[PDB]
């Protein structure tokens, strides 16, 4: 189960994640590959901020999603 | 691996084709076109019509090399109000959609006779969830502006295109409350 | 010599494609083309889009033999309101417009809210120093003959191929004034 | 085995290309072509019109080698709506057809008063029953964008095409009601 | 005889090129070509322009052996409103038409206060008297569909192929009725 | 003056007649060349019918030009 | 009579059958050639997705049509 | 300076004029010449219908050029 | 600075002038240029006449500029 | 590491950078080469405007890419 982080840019980048997981997990496992802090991290799916506290099965993601990492 | 999926896609592309009408998941699919394409599915939209014009938005997205431009076509479908193509494709199943080809064909040899006799305002709140966005706000716009002839016949337009499990049970419903006469003439 | 400056556009080209309607200063433009081609760009507007449509205008623009015909393409520009591209060619320096490239990718992966969110009419009145005259007055056409979503679809489209140096701050400007929505979604 | 089949279709060609557009039954007939090679009718439907575009198709029909071509160019036929040709085809009697050829020509030379007179919307829906989708579709987005005598125009173009046995009738019928035309003048 | 005639067309072929689109003569021109060129043609037209299109159909014009062809072209130009033309060849003296470039180069170097001056609808319906069917019930659907910009910048387009004696003079007296702009501008 | 008359079927004739006439002479003039009794001839020009009360030059009808026959 | 049936990984299968047996029947057989059961399968011919009781006569299918078989993977 | 004239027969005539003869002038050295009266002439330059007020240097007709005449029957 | 002018007949003519400088002048040298008189001249730029008393940089001709003389 | 600059004459240019150079400082080294004054300078990688402040690592110009480099035209 593994989704994704494009920066506006160019780069896209492959996380591994569970479809019970928090909007806090996705920053933080960002935060540890990429090493960029949640707090200017904005994550958008659909054109949707995603809020940190609400989860992936929440704002119905499944596998090959595209949410974009976005700063 | 992409190549299945792609060629499984085309495999049913008939269904696709006559379901659906690009510039809504063009809304959504935008990072994953370039503008020139973009623009080249709206113009033969305007031009051609939303059949072809779908057909080439398939010619396009299958050539879509980048990953995740699945589920990127996939949840722009969902999340666009196509759900129930999103369903029958996800599992790549398709049954409840030609069991509307039946009552599709029905509506289309009634459809003068509807277009006569059905008021688009008051019904189309009801069965809004049955159509895409675009559709509905399109329709209200044309009974005001051309008249409600006009509303209707699109309004056949668009539910024929529908791909909502029960949607003639729901249309059914929305005009066997308001009057209606031909609320006789539709049926099970 | 006129090779120089030419070439100068050549290199530097896409910018222009991405941010440029060959139309408007195709009015502008009539005696430095045969009169025909000019509809040839017309029809390859309807036909594959306005994008398309520019790279063909800039396919027949390199090659113009005659005389003075630069500074008649700056001066068209000028006068049809597509500043920062005359602006621009002028002083040949571009940056400004990647930062729009900046918040123009932005927009186009941020798209469908936009669609949803927005009342293409009343926000159009104050953003318009942002927009083409033929561009403000379609819009209005659209979401007038066919829905609110659609014509902010079309206004989207129409912002990203502005060449506003400040254009992502005025649209920031007319909705942190006109209910909210994107004042909390669309940041500087 | 095969090659008779082929020297039946080499002798009743010219009945098939002037009645036929070939991309429709090619959305139908993939799995014998290059996916490829689709595009080039395409671009010779789209370039050299609709006929040529089907001489071509004629072309690489003829030398398709591979298994279930012919059958599949039947069925190709029978599920885009060109029914009634497919017939004439699978029985090798194309007598219809030319009655038709008939009625053809007759509309050829009343185009003209058939441009001004008709209105191509009320018509549509029942000569839909007479016609193939993309091409109504089609006259709906021309009368749409391009006023209602340029849709007529395609609507005869799209007649002269159509191998449906009564379609004249059902013209006829069509026109009857409303009467508002030269249904004096049209008589079958 | 028929290629003394024929030499004299294509001696100024020319005039007729930026005069004519055929298209409207096309649904005069019916029995006399093949319906290959036809639809040769229009796909020219959307795809090229009017103009090539035009040149075209002199082309395929000047391939024409059969009986009668000639005044049967005649009744075809006076037929679809392009009798000032037909006036011009039946005499083969144009100077009409050159005095009309005169005024044509005036619009066509001066068209931008038109685009932004003119409401195209009121005028219409007057030199409705002065222009094409086709074009007439176009511009409409433009100005409709797109805005009044569009409108204009096609009615210039529509005016310079105008081949209308007095043309000029009809736009001026309907233009010095509603409002003004132009009168102050365009004067002779 | 003269014009031509061409069926559906591709076939063709030419026929001798003055502005003046009317298409009651032409009709007959075409029963007195192909035979068809005036009665069964429809001639169409440039998309309208023609009754047989007119005359040629109502309809503007010069040298060369073509009618369109049909049938029953 | 004979019938086509073209896999997703493009092989073309072969079977023989009568105009009387059912979508299941032939499923089935499709289970008997390439072992792939009928659950997963789903067959579409000519744009339309064959119903599991309807039969090839029912369907209009003569000999040497050709089906796509399609999986839910 | 001289000229060239081109009927549809498909013969070329060539004039000799200066820029400053008239259209009409030419038009006369023509019936003069070769006796095609003035009413019929239609002299054409490079796609543009010659006007008779003009002269030979308004159009900007050098030497060595093509007129195209017409007649009309 | 200088710049354009463009007569109907084709033939294209270069006037050296200054953005103070007003209409007047331009008018004046192509009189003296090719001989057309002050009154009959109207010269257009961008589809607008040229006012006489104003100035080149009011109005934002640029060098290079085309003027089309008509008359 | 090595670089490409293309000038509008076609004429190609050879220089030696790394990935930590800014593009002004490599401004600097195409001033210091063919003459031409830094704030006349525009280079374009793959049709983009290439900014002062930010370095060729960010724009990921590995080794042998093409800048074309564009001059301030003119008077």
């Amino acid at each position: 189960m593994q989704i994704f982080v494009k920066t506006l840019t160019g780069k896209t980048i492959t996380l591994e994640v569970e479809p019970s997981d928090t909007i806090e997990n996705v920053k933080a496992k960002i935060q540890d590959k990429e090493g960029i802090p949640p707090d200017q991290q904005r994550l958008i799916f659909a054109g949707k901020q995603l809020e940190d506290g609400r989860t992936l099965s929440d704002y119905n993601i499944q596998k090959e999603s595209t949410l974009h990492l976005v700063l | 691996m992409t190549t299945e999926q792609r060629r499984s896609l085309q495999a049913f592309q008939d269904y696709i084709r006559k379901t659906l009408d690009p510039t809504y998941i063009l809304s959504y699919m935008a990072p994953w076109f370039r503008e020139e394409e973009v623009q080249y599915i709206q113009a033969e939209k305007n031009n051609k019509g939303p059949m072809e014009a779908a057909t080439l938005f398939l010619k396009f997205l299958l050539e879509l090399q980048e990953e995740g431009w699945f589920r990127g076509f996939l949840d722009a479908l969902d999340h666009a109000g196509y759900s129930g193509l999103y369903e029958a494709i996800e599992s790549w199943d398709f049954k409840k959609i030609e069991k509307l080809e039946e009552y599709r064909l029905l509506l289309k040899r009634l459809q003068p006779e509807f277009k006569t006799r059905i008021i688009p305002t008051d019904i189309i709140s009801d069965l809004s969830e049955c159509l895409i966005n675009q559709e509905c706000e399109e329709i209200l716009q044309i009974c005001s502006t051309k008249g409600m002839m006009a509303g209707a016949e699109k309004l056949v337009e668009c539910l024929l295109r529908s791909d909502k499990e029960n949607w003639p049970k729901t249309l059914k419903l929305a005009l066997e409350k308001e009057r209606n006469k031909f609320s006789e003439l539709w049926i099970v």
